[PDB]
RNA sequence: GAAGACGGUCGAACUUGACUAUCUAGAGGAAGUAAAAGUCGUAACAAGGUUUCCGUAGGUGAACCUGCGGAAGGAUCAUUA
RNA sequence: ACGGGGAAUCAGGGUUCGAUUCCGGAGAGGGAGCCUGAGAAACGGCUACCACAUCCAAGGAAGGCAGCAGGCGCGCAAAUUACCCACUCCCGACCCGGGGAGGUAGUGACGAAAAAUAACAAUACAGGACUCUUUCGAGGCCCUGUAAUUGGAAUGAGUCCACUUUAAAUCCUUUAACGAGGAUCCAUUGGAGGGCAAGUCUGGUGCCAGCAGCCGCGGUAAUUCCAGCUCCAAUAGCGUAUAUUAAAGUUGCUGCAGUUAAAAAGCUCGUAGUUGGAUCUUGGGAGCGGCCGUCCCCUGCUCGGCGCCGGCCCGAAGCGUUUACUUUGAAAAAAUUAGAGUGUUCAAAGCAGGCCGCCUGGAUACCGCAGCUAGGAAUAAUGGAAUAGGACCGCGGUUCUAUUUUGUUGGUUUUCGGAACUGAGGCCAUGAUUAAGAGGGACGGCCGGGGGCAUUCGUAUUGCGCCGCUAGAGGUGAAAUUCUUGGACCGGCGCAAGACGGACCAGAGCGAAAGCAUUUGCCAAGAAUGUUUUCAUUAAUCAAGAACGAAAGUCGGAGGUUCGAAGACGAUCAGAUACCGUCGUAGUUCCGACCAUAAACGAUGCCGACCGGCGAUGCGGCGGCGUUAUUCCCAUGACCCGCCGGGCAGCUUCCGGGAAACCAAAGUCUUUGGGUUCCGGGGGGAGUAUGGUUGCAAAGCUGAAACUUAAAGGAAUUGACGGAAGGGCACCACC
C-alpha cells in the first residue's frame, strides 16, 4: 500500500537469484567506475547513472559487477550531491507546485497535493537527520526552498 | 504492514490445514518460524518441511498431516515465569493430556514440557494441539 | 481489547477508566448527584414525621388506591410519600407520628402499581408495623 | 537582679473591600415526565391517500408545510437499436 | 481519603472494602507562641486570640472526656457513672508503692464454633421379602412405617448443697439431692401461580380491600388478597432496607461490542503515544545406558601451590557492549492467609504437649513492583570502521613524573617504571548482509467527466424588434387567477442576456472525501502498469495541530435567464396559512470573506497476511492463428484468443461466519492475542440545562443531572390489512 494514495500497486523491479556477474560483460569494475565518474561529471543522479548504464552498456547492477553501489562510488571520490537526490526531487517538486499555486488560489487540489509533498519532505528530512547525512540545524522551509534548486 | 512474521506463518498453515491442503507455502521466512516448525515436527503435528533460499528472506513449504487442529501465535510475547506456565496451559491448551505452548527461553525455542525439566521460563511465542 | 502492545498499559487502563463513566451503576455510585439527591442521604432507613395520609391511584392495568403517608424527614427536612404495608395498617398511623421508613426494594426506583413512591413505613411511634398488624404489640397512646 | 519601655521577630486575631466553594429564599418565565376514558386536527405506519427520511432555511393554531442539495432505511436490484 | 500489614468476594483474571486492637503518621474545640527537659512546639503544662461555657459578695477566679465510665445532642445506627493490680507489662529512689495501660465481671442474636427440643419396646394397622392361592385369605419365623394406645428405662433445661474456679467472685468442668408424657420443660421465621421447594382444598371479599423484587393476581367456580386446615424451606434462628462482591463475557488484560439492535470521526495529512521485515555459530572432542538418549570443553593479562631445568599446567584478585527477560541467591516485622505437628472431650480456637524426673514442640510456604546478587543469552531494544581521529603490531620524535644506583654524606642527567602530544611504515582476506510480493524517489510510454486558468461551441429559455394571419391563449381531475383585437398564443428572420451542458452516458472512469461531462490551449498534479534504476527501514496507525469539505444560511460587490423559501392571489376543502395553478422577494449564478454541517451512506476506520470457483468490464504490460485500415512492406491502431498486475463491479459455492437478513468479507473468534486510531453500554430526559470555546449571525465542537421507565429495539415467520401489482370465479356480478 502507497504512503499518500489508496493505491495497492505491485510494480516492483525483481533482481535475479544469481548475484554472480554474467559472462559476456567485458568491462572490468574500474572502467565501470570510470564511466560512472564520466556520467556524474555530465550532471546525472545515481538513478539516471544506473539507467544509462544498464541500457547502452549491458551492466545490470553496478553492485554485482563491482563490490559497491553507485552513490557510494560517487561519495568515495566526492562526486555525490550534498543533499540526497530523492529529497532534492521532492523539494524540486514542492517549488514547482508552490510556483503554480502563487497565481492559482482557486486550485484547492494543488494545495492538498502540496501538503502531501511537504509531508514526504519532512518525513525524509527526519530520516536523514537520524543518519546525520543532513545537519541537525537543517529544516526545509518553503520560503528558503527556491535557493535549493 | 507485516510486523509479526510468526503470526502470518502459523495463521497461513492453520488456514491451509482447515482447507485440507497436503502442503502450504509460507512466503516470508524467519529463524523463529523455523525453530517453531521443528518443535511442531518433533511432536509429529506437521510433516518434514523445506526452506526455499532466495537471496532475500526465505519461503518455507510445509507438508501437513491432519493432526494439527490449530497452531497460533500469542502477540505480544508476554514473559512467563515457571509459576505462570500452569495458568497459560490451563487457559491456552485444549487439555493436560496433549497440546504444547512454544515459548522462547534462553536455552532455546521449545515446548512448555521441556521448559519444566530444563527449569527455564521465558517469552510465550505460541501454542499448538 | 483493541491495542495488544506490550507497552500499552496506560492506554488500556486510561481507556477503561474513561469508559466506566458510560456505565449507569458506576456513574450513580461515583458522583455526589445520586448520593445528594437521595432523600435518605445514602442511609438504609430514616425516621420522619407524618404530615398527611395520602391515597395514590394504582397504575394503568390493575386499579386500587395505594394508602401512602406524606413524611417530613428529620435529618434533611425533605418530603417523602412512603407506602404503608399490609391490609388496614393506615388505621395505625395517627397524624404527626414519628415513623421509621425504609426503601421499597429497587434501590430508590418505583415498585409495582405505585407511581413515584420508593419507600415503605416499617415502625410507627417506634412500634413495628408487622407487630401492630399481627396484634403482638399494642399502640402506646 | 524584679517591673517596665524602645526595636526586631513569630504571629493569633480584628477592621475594610474584592475574589469565591457550598447551601437556601425567590414575583415571574420556560421546559420535561407521569395519569383510564379533555379540546383541535390526522403528521407517521399500506404508494398512510403529497413516498418517507437527513442537513439547512423561511413560514404557520397544532401536528406540520414549502424551498435547495442529499439518502433508500423505496413504492425500481431489470425496460430491451 | 490517615497510609500500610490486612478484610470480603473469587475458575483463571479481577472488583470492592481497610475509622477499627500491629506498624508508621496526625490531633487534642480552632489557630498561634513558648517554659522545662535527653526527648514536647506537650495540652490529664503554661501564654494570648477566636468560639463556647463555669463560679462570683460583680472586685475577680477557673475550663478543655477525639483517656475510663457516664450525660446531652445528633441520628437508621453503638454497652456499666462495676471489681482488681492477681495475670500482662510500664513508671519510680524501687524484691515493698502506683497504673480506667491492662485484667475480671455486667450489658451484648455484630459475628464465629459445638449443639437439646426426645429415644426404645408391646400392641392395634399398613407396605415389602416367602410356602401357598386364579381372586380372597393363612402364618409371621424376617423387616419397614404410623396412632394424645400403653409400658418403663434415659439424660439435661431449670432448681440447688459442696468443691473447683478466682485478687474476691461469676461462668465452665466435677458432683449429693430434687428435676419429664399433652415429655404444656409447648420452635420459630417466611412461604405454597411461574422464576422457586410446597394445595388447582374449604370459608370471606368482588379491579374494593389488599398482595405483588419481575411477569402478574383481585370485577361472583381467587392455585396469588383476608383467614382455617394442610404442605414446603431454612432452623435457634428466619425475614426486611441499604452499601458492596459473585452471577457481569451487562466495562471485556484474560474477554465484549460498532452493516441493520447503542455504536466508525465527512475526508485526509500530521507530532508525541503505540507497533515495526529478513539477516550476524556451527560442527564435533571426552565419557556412560540399552541407532537414540544424560554430562565436561570450544575469550585474555598482577599475586602463589601437586610440580619442574626466565617460563610451561593450575589457584586468587581486577578489566571485560549496554538493558529488558528467565533461573538462583541474599534480604524482606509479627498478626492474617496457606500450612506441619498436637484428641481444646469434637470443633471454632489454642500453642501446646507426651512418657513409667526424662523427651518434644513452638516448623514451613507466600511477601506484586522497585532495589541488591549470581548463572542462561533464545526473544526485543541499543550499539562498533565508511571525509577513516579504524583495529592488532612493533618503531622513531616531544611535556611532566615513582628511584634500584654510586662505602655513610656535597651538583646532576639517564636506563628504568608510568601517563599525555604526535610522525612514517608494515600488518588486518583490511572495514558497506541483502535489496522485502515494505516504503520513498528517478526513469519510460500510456491512462482518466482528476483540479486550476483561459478560450470556444450548442440548441433551449426569457426579453426585444420586424413581418404574416387570426381570436383566443395559458392552465387544470374540473375550473379560476394571468395574458389578449393597444394583436396574446402561433409561424418566420434576427438581436441581447444569463443559466445549463441533453441524446452519446455505462453498476464505465477519475478524485482523500465533498465532487467531476461542449471545443481547444496552457499549467502544475496523480494512480496503475513497465523496470536486472536508485536510497536502504526511511514504515503502519495516530492525542496536539492542520488542509479540503454538498446544499442551505451570513457579510461586501457584480449580474439577474430560468426556477422559486416568504408573500399576494386563484382553486380544492368542513377548514387548507398545504398538496394543484398564476405571479413572485430573498435566493438560485459569478467574485472576495465566512459557516463546517448532510441518510457527508458501503449506515461497513486504516494497514497487512491467508482461505473458493466462474465469465465479464476499465487501465498498463506481455504473448498468439486469423480479418481490416495508413497499402508499398513494416509498425502502429480496430477486432479476435489467452496470461500477469492494479481498480469499480457481478454471478456462483455447505470455505466459514452470523440473531437472521445476508457477507469472498461482516470469514480465518471459547480452537478466543497480526498492528493501531476513533467510538457504544436498556428506553426516555437530551444532543436538553450549564460552563468553556469558534462564529458578524444562524449556529457548530465539548456536554450532564434530577427525574421517568419494563421494556424500546433488530431480523425473520404466520395471519389480518392496503387508497399496491398480477391472476381467478360467480346472473346473490356484469354484458
Amino acid at each position: 500500500g502507497r504512503m499518500h494514495a489508496p493505491g495497492k500497486g505491485l510494480s516492483q523491479s525483481a533482481l535475479p537469484y544469481r548475484r554472480s556477474v554474467p559472462t559476456w560483460l567485458k568491462l572490468t569494475s574500474d572502467d565501470v567506475k570510470e564511466q560512472i565518474y564520466k556520467l556524474a561529471k555530465k550532471g546525472l543522479t545515481p538513478s539516471q547513472i544506473g539507467v544509462i548504464l544498464r541500457d547502452s552498456h549491458g551492466v545490470a547492477q553496478v553492485r554485482f559487477v563491482t563490490g559497491n553501489k553507485i552513490l557510494r562510488i560517487l561519495k568515495s571520490k566526492g562526486l555525490a550531491p550534498d543533499l540526497p537526490e530523492d529529497l532534492y526531487h521532492l523539494i524540486k517538486k514542492a517549488v514547482a507546485v508552490r510556483k503554480h499555486l502563487e497565481r492559482n488560489r482557486k486550485d484547492k487540489d494543488a494545495k492538498f497535493r502540496l501538503i502531501l509533498i511537504e509531508s514526504r519532505i519532512h518525513r525524509l528530512a527526519r530520516y536523514y537527520k537520524t543518519k546525520r547525512v543532513l545537519p541537525p540545524n537543517w529544516k526545509y522551509e518553503s520560503s528558503t526552498a527556491s535557493a535549493l534548486v | 504492514v507485516r510486523m509479526n512474521v510468526l503470526a502470518d506463518a502459523l495463521k497461513s498453515i492453520n488456514n491451509a490445514e482447515k482447507r485440507g491442503k497436503r502442503q502450504v507455502l509460507i512466503r516470508p521466512c524467519s529463524k523463529v518460524i523455523v525453530r517453531f516448525l521443528t518443535v511442531m515436527m518433533k511432536h509429529g503435528y506437521i510433516g518434514e518441511f523445506e526452506i526455499i533460499d532466495d537471496h532475500r528472506a526465505g519461503k518455507i513449504v510445509v507438508n501437513l498431516t491432519g493432526r494439527l487442529n490449530k497452531c497460533g501465535v500469542i502477540s505480544p510475547r508476554f514473559d512467563v515465569q515457571l509459576k505462570d506456565l500452569e495458568k497459560w496451559q490451563n487457559n491456552l491448551l485444549p487439555s493436560r493430556q496433549f497440546g504444547f505452548i512454544v515459548l522462547t527461553t534462553s536455552a532455546g525455542i521449545m515446548d512448555h514440557e521441556e521448559a519444566r525439566r530444563k527449569h527455564t521460563g521465558g517469552k510465550i511465542l505460541g501454542f499448538f494441539f | 481489547g483493541k491495542c495488544r502492545g506490550l507497552r500499552t498499559a496506560r492506554k488500556l487502563r486510561s481507556h477503561r477508566r474513561d469508559q466506566k463513566w458510560h456505565d449507569k451503576q458506576y456513574k450513580k455510585a461515583h458522583l455526589g448527584t445520586a448520593l445528594k439527591a437521595n432523600p435518605f442521604g445514602g442511609a438504609s432507613h430514616a425516621k420522619g414525621i407524618v404530615l398527611e395520609k395520602v391515597g395514590v391511584e394504582a397504575k394503568q392495568p390493575n386499579s386500587a388506591i395505594r394508602k401512602c403517608v406524606r413524611v417530613q424527614l428529620i435529618k434533611n427536612g425533605k418530603k417523602i410519600t412512603a407506602f404503608v404495608p399490609n391490609d388496614g395498617c393506615l388505621n395505625f398511623i395517627e397524624e404527626n407520628d414519628e415513623v421509621l421508613v425504609a426503601g421499597f426494594g429497587r434501590k430508590g426506583h418505583a415498585v409495582g402499581d405505585i407511581p413515584g413512591v420508593r419507600f415503605k413505613v416499617v415502625k410507627v411511634a417506634n412500634v413495628s408495623l408487622l407487630a401492630l398488624y399481627k396484634g403482638k404489640k399494642e399502640r402506646p397512646r
